[PDB]
């Protein structure tokens, strides 16, 4: 089961990388977000990641049933402390606002590289690095948090969506494996992880 | 005697013509014409009534003065004297329109030596303990202010390089890379970013409780308690 | 009389406090404000000297009144009485500054919303326009001529008060003092005095850049791309 | 708490990378980012300057000190001590002035320099500290406004009084920046800074040569009102 699920997880990560390559963005991801001037590529990444999560969660529906916009903010006053992905609906169209500085902080946080757990052919090819894979995983999980909130907003009212924004205990109402919500490893159910605070 | 009445009156004639025929024409005139007109009007005893009338036109244009018909009659006499124009097209209504034109012209800002604008940023440090929802609403009010930029609403199927060769090369290349280390790094980065944001905003964040709710509740009720 | 002596006196006091570079606070101005100021100047024979100087300056600056010491001294005493401030703080420097200010204001068409322009240009010394660097070198030569006034070799160690009680009492006494307003006043005063020096010495200066370069450069290297 | 313990677990396995951290970074960011702390720092620096002046054997208030045209000894000592204070603030390990300085205090038009009221030079190994009395007394005679215009966007000390000390502190800040630039490099570099000030981006990085320090103005950012 671990072998099967590890294969599935790395396959999903490969699909993630492949899609974000199909976006045809000549700028590197770290430089994608470092660039304060152009929000087009960053918002394209966010939109495509929302599409990726929506279709993996709901394979049977393909075409978008919604219209979305993006507002990119680069100041302290705007930044919500914990959810840099500001996602909401305004006047019949959803808006996914983003705090760029928080993300450029995240993807530049001295990623661990050493394995502290202590336990013709080849030539030029597609080569990746641990930092890039970790950054992609963090981005995918963050946008998954955003999509969880979007699904709560759709299945409830804005009042209940805000109360979820206050509590976050409301994720567990409907996201189970069902004929409507198609199972999915969700990219974070693969591992449990708890805190050892005093 | 020290005051040249002739030039003052000559400039005042054009000024009153423009302001009485409702020809504002800010280009033509400057403050000098207005002040010469005012001095000439104040000079003779005849126009002291008009001077008193225009006194309250400087700042309080909502207070209608209370006056009788005889005072307005004498004021019309003074207006006909000053304009030197036949009273056929002159009446109290044109006088009040000219009064409004004078008030608007008077309240015009002119010039300043500039100023060191020390307003800028303050970083908005509350210096108190701060909640969650209050910060969320107060900040979101400024979040939704203006500037919606990105317009991607068409709705399109996600592009896929469905060929497995690109997938196979990558998937073989990812074999040596563990999942535990990557997931640890991601969680640790998220924790650091959240604590940084709470430190910057000085919000009363559950020390290790809310994100613990995230983790434990999500994992457990995914694994069991499905309902 | 129909003129309010108190109202117009205080309005003229404000206008002189500002246009004569003696005050700090800025109050948004209207044309009627200057009109009332000049009318109050008219009504007072004692300030008729400034009033008639304004009258002369209405048209153009091809002429300037010729006065002896007596008229100038009486005018200076009148200005001191109007300002109600230390007497010797104004002098012919302030007199010419006020003259140039009012002359610039009286000319030019009435604008929709202010002008926000300094008055250093075409204010003093109709003679020429000399380079600033040459003035620096020449005047520094005279500065370095003679009479250094103190020989302090050993140097006295700086006195320090470790008694927190006095530091805390001083801190308590600074409790009502707002940092923002005090700093705004200080910066504005320094900038205005520097502009006075630039005007008087007739060394043309980068009004919009050089001081802005000071501010921008210092802040940027204090925060961004420090390296 | 003293510890914050972080763990990333794993499904179907028990090994954890359990890391524990401290509140030093979180609380430090909270307090330093909080504007109250930096306001406290600014008030503390000003209190230290005031205590220095009080212990300087000076019982007369600042402006009254600068009114004494006869003796410039007090003014020279005041400037000297403020230079010493700023020298302390950049480099606490040094307190005294190892080089003997001489003050050339003037009350003339030519010696006044538009932009550096206190120019600092050197003449064959002995240091020259120009004091320009007319400019500084012009600065300290602007009657700072005190009414509540905050625009947030026991002792005989008031707003405007301490405001003058703050203005002097800023003046000495500029003077000391020029002096330090002069001492680190040649006279050409010092004069070029006097003409362009671009050397502010050369040596004043937060390093061993220059260890941070507030410089005061970093507390409040200010700009011109240009178009």
């Amino acid at each position: 089961l671990e072998s099967y699920e590890t294969l599935k997880i790395k396959l999903a990560l490969s699909k993630y990388m492949a899609m974000l390559s199909t976006l045809e963005m000549t700028q590197p991801l770290l430089e994608i977000f470092r660039n304060k001037a152009d929000t087009r590529q960053i918002a394209a990444v966010v939109f495509s990641t929302l599409a990726f999560i929506h279709n993996r969660f709901h394979p049977l529906v393909t075409n978008f049933t919604n219209k979305m916009e993006f507002v990119v903010t680069e100041t302290n006053d705007t930044s919500i402390p914990g959810e840099p992905i500001l996602f909401t609906e305004n006047e019949g169209v959803l808006l996914c606002s983003v705090d760029r500085p928080s993300i450029v902080k995240m993807l530049s946080r001295e990623f661990d590289t050493e394995a502290l757990v202590n336990f013709d052919m080849d030539l030029s090819d597609f080569s990746i690095t641990e930092v890039e894979a970790t950054q992609y995983l963090t981005l995918l999980l963050t946008v998954e948090h955003a999509y969880l909130h979007y699904y709560i907003f759709k299945n409830y009212g804005v009042f209940e969506y805000c109360k979820s924004l206050t509590d976050h205990s409301l994720f567990t109402n409907k996201l189970r494996s069902t004929m409507s919500t198609k199972t999915s490893n969700l990219l974070l159910s693969k591992f449990k992880f708890t805190i050892e605070d005093f | 005697e020290l005051i040249n009445m002739r030039r003052y009156r000559n400039a005042a004639r054009k000024l009153i013509h423009h302001y009485s025929l409702n020809s504002t024409s800010s280009t033509e005139y400057k403050i000098s014409d207005v002040v010469m007109t005012m001095i000439f009007l104040l000079r003779s005893e005849k126009y002291h009534s008009l001077f008193k009338l225009l006194e309250t036109t400087f700042d309080d244009y909502t207070c209608r003065p209370q006056m009788t018909q005889v005072q307005t009659d004498t004021l019309l006499d003074a207006v006909r004297s000053l304009l030197e124009m036949p009273s056929t097209t002159i009446d109290l209504t044109t006088v009040d329109i000219m009064r409004s034109s004078f008030a608007r012209c008077f309240n015009s800002p002119i010039m300043r030596y500039a100023k060191i604008v020390l307003l800028q940023n303050v970083a908005l440090q509350r210096d108190k303990r701060t909640t969650l929802e209050e910060l969320l609403i107060e900040r979101g009010e400024k979040i939704q202010m203006l500037q919606p930029q990105q317009y991607i609403n068409s709705g399109t199927e996600i592009p896929f390089c469905d060929d497995a060769e690109f997938l196979n090369r990558l998937l073989k290349h990812i074999d040596p890379y563990p999942l535990s280390r990557m997931y640890y790094n991601a969680a640790n980065t998220m924790f650091y970013t959240t604590m940084e944001n709470y430190a910057v905003s000085n919000c009363k964040f559950n020390i290790e409780d809310y994100n613990n709710i995230f983790k434990v509740m999500e994992n457990i009720r995914k694994h069991s308690n499905k309902n």
